[PDB]
């Protein structure tokens, strides 16, 4: 059968995603700081191998760290969509969760969520730098298990059917 | 003319030349210009409700130019037709008829000559700003409406259309 | 000679258009002296409280 | 006209162009030119020229009419264009095979 | 106006290049070598240690 | 008038061109109105700009 | 000082210290505290409901320095990252949740800080 | 050197198709989602042969209501939202906040000013975005290393922010008439006096690579060069202003002094060029002397003299007194000057007096109560003079809170002084001005 | 106010057809001062301050509005006093007011301009001062000022195809549409807001 | 029991709508557009799946369809356990089901369990929780137990399974559905992109077609919880008017400017090859099995207008999802614009 | 052990000994992050309770 190709393969692919895990040069706010804080030697990103990158096709993380307005959710949407697959999306800050300190605003989209598909969210206002070097960690491990989380069946002989 | 809508402000129709070799011209009233604008300085200011109206008349115009390229960047051209977009604005500006104060109506042409600027260069998106041409009682062109709420209340009072249909949620 | 061409109507626009009073459009670029830039020395203005 | 505008004569002060050229403000309008009587576009005045030339003239007959209109309607209701849902008068799209 | 004073950067260590700044430099460490002084003279720090009956 | 050439000064102003020469509408508004447009006036040389494009 | 996650604590008795006052729904200035109390079957002033919404609160402090029973407290938990939206909705149980479990930090650095002003 | 005007300028004359525009030129979006822009910027330029041509800039990706969520929100709630407005001079924002709340309460805060922390926690604060801007600017222009440099150095200066209030950022510490005493120690104030001994070793790492450069010379000598008149007629202020030699600081003014800063000997820079090379020195140069002003401010709260014995002519240690352990007395001026305010404060709180509980209550329930009038207050921030125009009528909320950025007009002049240079000049100006969005919208 | 202060009494010795309303208050530095302007001579007084000696070295530090028709005292409302700033807010519509300082005289000028017309018309000065342009394109859409023979009306800081003056006491901070994301449209819409009330 | 349904359609995603659904099978084409129709109008909406990769696209813009709080995503789904259906079903009244075959699968026997199986047990579910108001089944038109498509012979023994196990069950069979994520126009474009020469059919493309919107779909499916009578009783949607393969390939060339090219691969030969080796989505032998067979809106059941849906014709409907892909041939300049 | 390793304090638990941390009858054991696990925070109310 091909899981017995297909297990492994999976596992070395998953490793492999999760060893290169580069997010897109995009801030928004004071969030961005922190992220500039994170990238930083302080707490070394690229100890666990997340590179950013400037364009989104060469992207794997969507990294909404800042508040979203109505003038620019159409630009995040773009944005998400020209993102080349696989991909996921982290909300960081209040702002970019819920609308953080202006959910009650005129402009400023109650949600990055709304928009988009967030796959994690880190609360903060601003996240601490560990707290984003906590949140993107979980990610990756989540994201290593993403490709196989028990979903087919063994049968008797203990091969997923 | 130093403006967006100057006559030299065309496109070249060739790298080394302008639609001709004996001639000079370019289409600048039914496409974008050539070079950005940078400034739009504000209407001059009506004294008169003539003055007021021609002002309102001619930005239609320049809408009803403009919105067959509009319609094709921003493919919207099958929810509503050229003639159909340019109707739906004319009931825009009909609700609007009733203004009688010079001043406002010069500001409300400089909003509406910066929002047409806006389609035209791409600076809005195609479903924010199909709301202002989408039709006010006419089902849009590239859906298939649902009429069971006209069979349901056939002949019968929007009073009792809306009674029926409530105005609040009715779990809370 | 390429150049010549758009040289030629200057004088006219000059003489005939406030260069300050009339607002013309124009492209131009700034140049810099590669030479002063390297050879150009540091050094700012200090200011302290009267003595 | 270069030089007696102020522009750069020389290879070394070229560098400072956008200093004569560009960064000088540009004297803000006469306060007389915002109390002129009409702002239409200037053209030339087609009396004693052809019907046919007088065609491209500005319509005043448009203006008197408009003057006339405003004088007779000083206030007017708000039109209200209704929101009910009625079948569409063109029905080609949702009529049409080919 | 008449008499400007200018600071020039002449050298790797632009505090060198100007006298204030030396002198900076030069109590930000007596200052460091006089609380060492202090402290090792003490010879102990007093600390804040917690303790659970505070909260019987 | 000094250093413009046949351009002649009137009572009220200078003109803009030689004597007989006929004067230009774009050039008198570029004059009055400069970088202000109410509207895109479509002029005879407007359109036919257009058409020849 | 660090304010990280919110909590609730309790006397040593087992008491909630909330009482329903409402004064750090007041000062929250993003509005993210929502309070609803009715008395209790003994007759005690607590509350029925008590819902912070992490998402829509900027973690200033407000809520615990205006409690004046020391209720409400932002323990030094940060690593509080949420899949679902869902999870950053903080209850009354959650609250109450993270104040028992970080009970014996928060009250080690509350011990200094209110030594401080002696 | 011959003449190249005809070749460096091209004007347009009426109708003529050679003095015209005889290229499509390129409309782009520089940003928001560019590296270069700040991340809520979007440009249109006009490039032609990649010198940009037309400016449009759209600043509106961040705007949020900032001063209409003020203006529902009673004064005290409305202070974090100038901690938003700019991401690197949150205390200062903080600062200019409280000083017109104070104005027009018709006090002052004693407290703050003779504890020193509204002028060491300012220039700190000066030195975060000094520290931010040049590290950014630096890695526009290509240098890479600066920012992991400049950011060590901020990230400790977020550690005594954090150590002062609990959050590295966005502190929210400055509130009128009021202060956290107990948060102010001397071991902080120590730490202070280490990290500005250090802190001159990342200057000297930055200025090796940066100063004498050549290639850094090259890119910043000459470019966005401009004169007095120019920093008049678009409102510069601060770095930008003094550029041009025009010798305005808010700080070292009669009329205008807001903190410690009039009665310290201190030191401001100015250069006779208006470019991007001098606001880069300016900006270097008042790093620097943020520690000497934080050395005095620390000095002014110094115990440095002692006891003598009169036998033997030493210094005659307390061992079992905690001033032994330092030299540096928070507390030491306001105690000495403010003796029954200060005892009142570390004597009666809200747990064991009924006027401070109803204080207490009322503080948090609705703000303090500001008399109707109109004031204007402005700092000396990092980017320039920021300002508050606050018109309150005289209830617990503010009736209008309009907030002067130098920011927004930093960026106004961005076409005039970037026009006729190219897009890598243009990133370098972008840079050079010092601008972050949030206070700008 | 131990400084040495002088009134700038030069605008109207000039314009010598206008009266002239001036405060001081130890709420502002002690170089400040405001003024009460008419908007019919706005322009001209703006074009005056940018060109006279003394006057020449002026800046256009600030410019906003303010909403005075829902201005009320909610505090000590017998102690207003007939001479008070205050009492020019009553039952007008708007007030737009400037701010400058001036390098040689080491001041700051502030002038007030009440606009009663319902349109609220004024005269730009953007014309004048460059970096005025900015300011009351933000005034302008904020509050609604119709700004007059000025540079560049577009809009700054609002969103695209969208009208409104959120700034007005009448507008809610909470506004009148949401933008979501429509699978139907594929894209960013804007529809009715329906928001959370504490 | 009770059919009523009692709901406020006049609201947006922050509505109360008073509807609780819960929809099995949404990670497919059509599940994200049935989600958000309901979820648009304030309507709690749960969605279980067992999909791999859990990471898709597919998966997560399901939490588009309502927002937060309102829409639920149910991982790990068992599709034989019986307390996992009274879980996903306890709370809602309203239980949509569109687990069916996928065009990826040949084999008989994961045929029928998908389209008998899975719906018998959801229809069991439901008659066991009392508050299941309306259950709305997804069967395929054509259905029929001589058809020689394993998925339409499955299909149609589990309608039959849902309505005897339900009997106020409500059975759709819609017609080719079209639109962005569609396998009929994105299939037709990517063949054509990937061959660059020519359309592979397998037969005379005579059999007839009558494609229909995903949003009239949508808007059918709100009609039918709106109208009681709609309860036990099978609908066939389609579009207005019916074309043949060859028409529809005909107006896809004329609307996109693409010319035309079918090239034909017998029959016989196609049938084998595909039934001998493996099949996915761009290669299956559903595909050439369905190429010859009519889908198309019968007599013999309520058709669409009986729902009060008008639906829009092909030409209309499908310009719009063509636009990105038209031929450049030659074009005036101010179309070069773009 | 997180405010000691966050160098908030320099005092750490002590098992079976004077302490430096309270222990009251109500605390509970600690928990790592639950989220995108069963044991993870539901909203009252929530789809999914
Ligand atoms: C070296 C030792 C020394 C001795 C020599 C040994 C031999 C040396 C050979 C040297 C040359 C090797 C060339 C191949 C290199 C590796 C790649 C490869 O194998 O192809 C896969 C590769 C996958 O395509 P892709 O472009 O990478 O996919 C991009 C995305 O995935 C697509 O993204 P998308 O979103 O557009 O998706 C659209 C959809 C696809 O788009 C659609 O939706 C529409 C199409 C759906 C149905 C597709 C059915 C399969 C179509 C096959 C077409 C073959 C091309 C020629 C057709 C001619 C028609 C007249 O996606 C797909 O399904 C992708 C295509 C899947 C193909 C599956 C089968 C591939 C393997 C078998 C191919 C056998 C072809 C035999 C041809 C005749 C040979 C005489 O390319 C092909 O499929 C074409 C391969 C054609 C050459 C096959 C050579 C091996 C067999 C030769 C005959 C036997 C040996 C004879 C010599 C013996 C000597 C002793
Ligand atoms: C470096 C590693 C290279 C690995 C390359 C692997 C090539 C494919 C190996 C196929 C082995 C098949 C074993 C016997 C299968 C028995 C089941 C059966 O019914 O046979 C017919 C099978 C079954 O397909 P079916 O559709 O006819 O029936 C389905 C099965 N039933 C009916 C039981 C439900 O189909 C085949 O023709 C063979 C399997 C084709 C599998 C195609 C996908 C391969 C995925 C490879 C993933 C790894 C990629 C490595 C490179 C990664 C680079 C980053
Ligand atoms: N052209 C069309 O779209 C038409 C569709 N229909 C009917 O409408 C339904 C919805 O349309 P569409 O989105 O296109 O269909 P899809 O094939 O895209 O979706 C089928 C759904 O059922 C799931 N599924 C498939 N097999 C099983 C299985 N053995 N056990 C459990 N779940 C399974 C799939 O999940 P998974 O991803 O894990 O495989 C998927 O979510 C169709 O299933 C079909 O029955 C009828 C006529 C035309
Ligand atoms: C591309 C998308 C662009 C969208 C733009 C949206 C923004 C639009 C801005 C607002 C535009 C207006 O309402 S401008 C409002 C203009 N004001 C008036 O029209 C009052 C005076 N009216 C008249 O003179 C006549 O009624 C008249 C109807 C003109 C002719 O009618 P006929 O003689 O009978
Ligand atoms: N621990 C201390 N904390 C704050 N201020 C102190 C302290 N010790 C001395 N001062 C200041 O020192 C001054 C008295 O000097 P001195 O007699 O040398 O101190 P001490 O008697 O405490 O040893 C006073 O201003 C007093 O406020
Ligand atoms: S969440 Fe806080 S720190 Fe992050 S962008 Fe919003 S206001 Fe700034
Ligand atoms: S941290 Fe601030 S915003 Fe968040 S809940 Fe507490 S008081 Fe409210
Ligand atoms: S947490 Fe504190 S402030 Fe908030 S309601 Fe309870 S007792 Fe009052």
């Amino acid at each position: 059968r091909v899981d017995y190709i297909v297990t492994p393969i999976n596992a070395v692919v998953s490793w492999a995603r999760q060893g290169s895990f580069w997010p897109l040069t995009f801030g928004l706010a004071c969030c961005a700081v922190e992220m500039m804080h994170a990238t930083v030697s302080r707490y070394d990103f690229d100890r666990f191998g997340v590179i950013f990158r400037a364009t989104p096709r060469q992207a794997d993380l969507i990294l909404v760290a800042g508040t979203l307005t109505n003038k620019m959710a159409p630009g995040l949407r773009r944005l998400y969509e020209q993102t080349l697959d696989p991909k996921w999306v982290l909300s960081m800050g209040s702002c970019a969760n819920g609308g953080g300190y202006y959910h009650y605003s005129y402009s400023v989209v109650r949600g990055c969520n709304r928009i988009i598909p967030v796959d994690i969210y880190v609360p903060g206002c601003p996240p601490t730098a560990e707290a984003l070097m906590f949140g993107v960690l979980q990610l990756q491990k989540s994201l290593y298990r993403q490709i196989n989380e028990g979903e087919k069946k063994y049968n008797k002989k203990d091969l997923t059917y | 003319m130093n403006h967006y809508w100057g006559s030299s402000n065309t496109i070249p129709a060739s790298s080394t030349q302008n639609n001709n070799y004996f001639s000079g011209g370019g289409n600048n009233v039914t496409i974008r210009g050539n070079e950005i604008m940078e400034r739009l300085p504000s209407q001059t200011p009506s004294q008169n409700m003539v003055q007021a109206s021609m002002k309102t008349l001619r930005f239609y115009r320049k809408f009803c130019r403009l919105i067959p390229f509009i319609l094709r960047i921003h493919n919207i051209g099958t929810k509503f037709t050229a003639q159909q977009a340019m109707i739906n604005f004319g009931n825009y500006i009909r609700e609007r008829n009733h203004y009688r104060d010079p001043g406002l109506i010069d500001h409300r042409i400089q909003l509406g000559y910066e929002l047409l600027y806006e389609a035209e260069m791409h600076f809005s998106q195609h479903t924010i700003l199909m709301q202002y041409l989408s039709p006010y009682n006419t089902p849009l062109s590239d859906r298939g409406y649902s009429y069971l709420e006209k069979v349901k209340y056939g002949n019968k009072s929007k009073f009792l259309q809306g009674f029926y249909k409530g105005n609040k949620p009715t779990e809370f | 000679s390429n150049k010549n061409y758009t040289i030629v109507k200057q004088s006219n626009l000059l003489t005939m258009f406030d260069f300050f009073k009339d607002f013309i459009n124009f492209s131009f670029i700034r140049k810099q002296d590669l030479n002063n830039q390297t050879n150009f020395n540091p050094s700012l203005r200090s200011i302290k409280k009267k003595y | 006209k270069m030089r007696d505008l102020g522009f750069p004569m020389e290879g070394e002060e070229e560098e400072y162009i956008e200093q004569r050229v560009f960064m000088r403000e540009q004297l803000p309008p006469l306060e007389s030119e915002f109390w002129k009587k009409n702002y239409d576009p200037y053209e030339q005045d087609l009396f004693h020229f052809p019907d046919s030339f007088k065609a491209y003239q500005q319509q005043y007959k448009r203006y008197d009419e408009a003057k006339k209109y405003f004088e007779e309607n000083p206030n007017v209701e708000a039109t209200i264009i209704d929101r009910e849902f009625k079948e569409p008068t063109n029905k080609k799209p949702w009529t049409r095979k080919y | 106006k008449y008499n400007p004073e200018l600071y020039i950067y002449k050298t790797y260590d632009m505090a060198a290049d100007d006298p204030v700044w030396r002198q900076v430099k030069l109590d930000l460490e007596w200052t460091f070598e006089n609380i060492a002084e202090r402290r090792e003279s003490l010879g102990y720090m007093p600390t804040f240690k917690g303790d659970p009956n505070f909260w019987q | 008038v000094k250093g413009k050439g046949s351009i002649r000064k009137g009572i009220h102003g200078e003109g803009f061109g030689a004597p007989s020469h006929a004067h230009d509408a774009l050039i008198h508004q570029i004059k009055q109105s400069k970088d202000t447009m109410d509207y895109q006036n479509i002029t005879n040389e407007v359109a036919q700009n257009f058409a020849n494009h | 000082l660090f304010r990280g996650e919110h909590a609730l604590r309790r006397y040593p008795t087992g008491e909630e210290r909330c009482i329903a006052c409402k004064l750090c729904q007041s000062a929250c200035p993003a509005r993210a505290i929502t309070i609803e109390t009715e008395p209790r079957p003994d007759g005690s002033r607590r509350t029925v409901r008590y819902d912070i919404d992490m998402t829509k609160c900027i973690y200033c402090g407000f809520c615990q320095e205006a409690c004046p029973v020391d209720a409400i407290v932002e323990g030094p938990n940060y690593e509080q990252t949420a899949y679902l939206h869902e999870d950053l909705f903080y209850d009354k149980y959650k609250l109450l949740e993270n104040g028992d479990k970080w009970e014996p930090q928060i009250a080690r650095n509350i011990e200094y800080l209110i030594n401080q002003p002696l | 050197m011959n003449r190249s005007i005809f070749q460096l300028w091209k004007p347009e004359s009426p109708r003529s198709n050679v003095n015209s525009k005889q290229i499509k030129t390129m409309n782009v979006n520089f940003g928001p989602q560019h590296p270069a822009a700040h991340g809520v910027l979007r440009l249109i330029l006009q490039l032609n042969g990649e010198i940009a041509e037309r400016f449009d800039p759209h600043i509106g990706l961040l705007h949020r209501g900032s001063e209409k969520l003020i203006e529902d929100r009673p004064y005290l709630q409305g202070m974090p939202y100038f901690d938003r407005f700019d991401y690197v001079s949150m205390m200062v924002q903080e600062h200019a906040y409280c000083l017109g709340i104070e104005s027009l309460l018709g006090t002052t805060n004693y407290s703050a000013t003779f504890t020193q922390i509204r002028t060491m926690y300012d220039e700190l604060t000066r030195i975060l975005n000094h520290l931010l801007a040049v590290a950014c600017h630096a890695l526009d222009v290509g240098s890479m290393s600066s920012v992991f440099w400049a950011f060590e150095e901020r990230e400790k200066l977020m550690e005594f922010y954090e150590r002062v209030c609990g959050a590295r950022m966005h502190a929210a510490f400055y509130r009128p008439n009021e202060v956290n005493l107990n948060a102010v120690s001397s071991f902080l104030m120590e730490d202070i006096l280490e990290f500005s001994r250090n802190f001159f070793t990342t200057l000297n790492e930055m200025h090796n690579v940066l100063t004498y450069n050549k290639i850094w010379k090259q890119r910043l000598i000459n470019i966005g060069t401009y004169s007095f008149q120019t920093c008049l007629d678009y409102g510069l202020t601060g770095v930008m202003a003094r550029s041009c030699g025009l010798k305005r600081d808010l700080r070292l003014s009669k009329t205008e002094t807001y903190a410690n800063y009039y009665y310290l000997n201190f030191r401001s820079y100015t250069g006779q060029h208006g470019d991007c090379y001098d606001r880069f020195l300016i900006r270097m140069n008042e790093m620097c002397e943020s520690l000497n002003i934080v050395n005095q401010s620390i000095n002014k709260i110094s115990k440095f003299n002692n006891i003598v014995s009169i036998n033997t002519k030493k210094n005659i240690l307390n061992k079992e007194n905690f001033n032994r352990q330092t030299t540096v007395l928070p507390h030491l001026v306001l105690s000495y000057l403010n003796k029954n305010d200060y005892n009142l404060k570390n004597t009666k709180n809200d747990y064991n007096s009924m006027e401070e509980l109803i204080t207490h209550f009322k503080y948090w329930s609705k703000g303090l109560k500001v008399e109707s009038g109109y004031t204007y207050q402005s700092v000396e921030s990092p980017k320039g003079e920021f300002g508050v125009s606050m018109l309150s009528d005289g209830s617990n909320k503010p009736y209008k809170c309009k907030v002067r950025s130098p920011a927004l007009h930093h960026l106004q002049v961005l076409p005039k002084i970037g026009k006729g240079h190219f897009l890598a000049d243009l990133v370098a100006l972008v840079g050079t001005v010092d601008i972050v969005f949030g206070e700008i919208d | 106010m131990q400084n040495k202060y002088m009134q700038p009494i030069q605008l109207f010795i000039v314009f010598e057809k206008l009266n002239s309303k001036m405060w001081i208050s130890k709420k502002l530095n002690s170089n400040h001062s405001i003024a009460l302007i008419p908007s019919n001579w706005f322009y001209s007084i703006n074009l005056f301050l940018k060109r006279e000696l003394l006057f020449s070295n002026i800046t256009l530090i600030e410019n906003s509005a303010i909403d005075t028709i829902s201005y009320n005292l909610e505090t000590n409302q017998n102690d207003l006093d007939k001479t008070n700033i205050e009492n020019y807010f009553f039952k007008n519509k708007m007030l737009v007011f400037y701010n400058y300082y001036n390098y040689f005289l080491k001041s700051k000028l502030t002038l007030f301009i009440i606009l009663n017309n319902l349109n609220k018309n004024i005269d730009s000065i953007d014309r004048i001062f460059a970096n005025a342009n900015w300011l009351e394109r933000e005034t302008s859409e904020m509050y609604g000022i119709n700004y007059k023979w000025k540079i560049d009306t577009r809009k700054l800081l609002l969103d695209y195809s969208k009208i409104e003056n959120p700034m007005l006491k009448e507008f809610q901070s909470e506004g009148t549409q949401d933008a979501f994301y429509n699978i139907f449209e594929n894209q960013v819409v804007v529809l009715k807001n329906e928001t959370v009330e504490l | 029991r009770s059919t009523q349904l009692k709901f406020y359609d006049g609201g947006n995603r922050q509505s109360i709508s008073g509807i609780r659904a819960t929809i099995f099978g949404a990670t497919g084409f059509m599940g994200p557009y049935i989600g958000a129709a309901l979820g648009y109008i304030g309507s709690d909406v749960i969605f279980p799946h067992n999909h791999v990769y859990a990471y898709d696209d597919y998966v997560k813009e399901l939490k588009l369809c309502a927002g937060s709080g309102q829409s639920y995503i149910m991982r790990h789904f068992n599709y034989d356990d019986d307390n996992m259906y009274d879980m996903a079903i306890k709370n809602s009244n309203v239980v949509i089901n569109l687990v069916g075959s996928r065009l990826q699968n040949k084999n008989f026997q994961k045929a029928a369990y998908a389209n008998i199986h899975v719906a018998k047990k959801i229809a069991e579910a439901c008659a066991r929780n009392p508050n299941v108001r309306r259950l709305i089944h997804f069967s395929a038109a054509g259905a029929d137990t001589k058809s020689p498509s394993p998925d339409l012979h499955t299909k149609f023994h589990g309608e039959e399974a849902v309505l005897n196990a339900f009997p106020n069950a409500t059975i759709f069979r819609p017609c080719t559905v079209y639109g962005m994520q569609d396998y009929f126009i994105r299939h037709w474009i990517k063949e054509r992109d990937w061959w660059y020469h020519f359309n592979i059919v397998t037969d005379d493309c005579t059999a007839k077609r009558q494609p229909i919107l995903i949003n009239d779909v949508a808007q059918c499916v709100l009609n039918a919880l709106k109208l009681q009578e709609s309860a036990g009783q099978i609908y066939e949607l389609g579009g207005p008017h019916v074309y043949s393969r060859l028409e529809v390939f005909e107006m896809l060339a004329n609307l996109s400017g693409r010319p035309p090219k079918l090239a034909h691969i017998p029959h016989d030969i196609a049938l084998k090859i595909t039934q001998n080796f493996y099949n996915w989505e761009f290669f299956n032998m559903e595909k050439v099995i369905k190429d010859k067979l009519d889908l198309i809106v019968t007599g013999k059941h309520k058709t669409i207008s009986d729902l009060y849906v008008q639906p829009v014709s092909f030409p209309q409907g499908a310009e719009q999802f063509i636009d990105d892909v038209r031929y450049r041939g030659v074009e005036t300049h101010d179309n070069l614009e773009k | 052990w997180h405010g000691w390793l966050s160098h908030q304090y320099d005092d750490f638990p002590t098992r079976t000994g004077n302490s430096a941390f309270v222990k009251h009858h109500y605390l509970k054991q600690h928990t790592a992050n639950l989220s995108n696990t069963p044991l993870n925070h539901v909203p009252q109310g929530a789809p999914q309770n």
